[PDB]
């Protein structure tokens, strides 16, 4: 065959700083919706991408609320 | 690589995640190239915004 285009049974992914490997069910088959997030500087805001519904927005907002309940 | 080879471009920039995918290439497609194997956008911008000052 070709080279191994996907890594072996995943134990060599070397955890990265921001991305969270979240699983879900796309209509074309399984995947990991790696929710790659940007900890940008600034003055406080929140946006999304992917042209999705707001359900992601309130999920992220409630998440941020739980973090701010556990700041320090 | 073909689209950079026909357009008279020589030094190409590819992601190092394709380094194992690079050896797929024959010894004729890699004739006259110098790939700046990179993984961070910061290094692409270091070796391409070189006339920064």
């Amino acid at each position: 065959l070709g080279i191994p285009r996907y890594r072996p049974d995943k134990a060599e992914t070397e955890p990265q700083v921001g991305t969270a490997q979240g699983l879900a069910w796309t209509p074309v088959g399984g995947t990991l919706l790696t929710i790659e997030v940007a900890a940008v500087p600034g003055s406080g805001k929140l946006s999304l991408t992917g042209q999705l519904g707001e359900v992601m927005k309130e999920s992220a907002q409630a998440a941020l609320t739980y973090l701010r309940a556990h700041t320090q | 690589l073909l689209a950079a080879h026909q357009a008279g471009i020589h030094k190409i920039v590819l992601p190092k995640d394709n380094e194992a995918q690079l050896e797929e290439l024959p010894k004729e497609v890699l004739e006259g190239l110098e790939i700046k194997l990179v993984e961070d956008v910061g290094e692409v911008l270091e070796y391409l915004l070189l006339p920064e000052p």
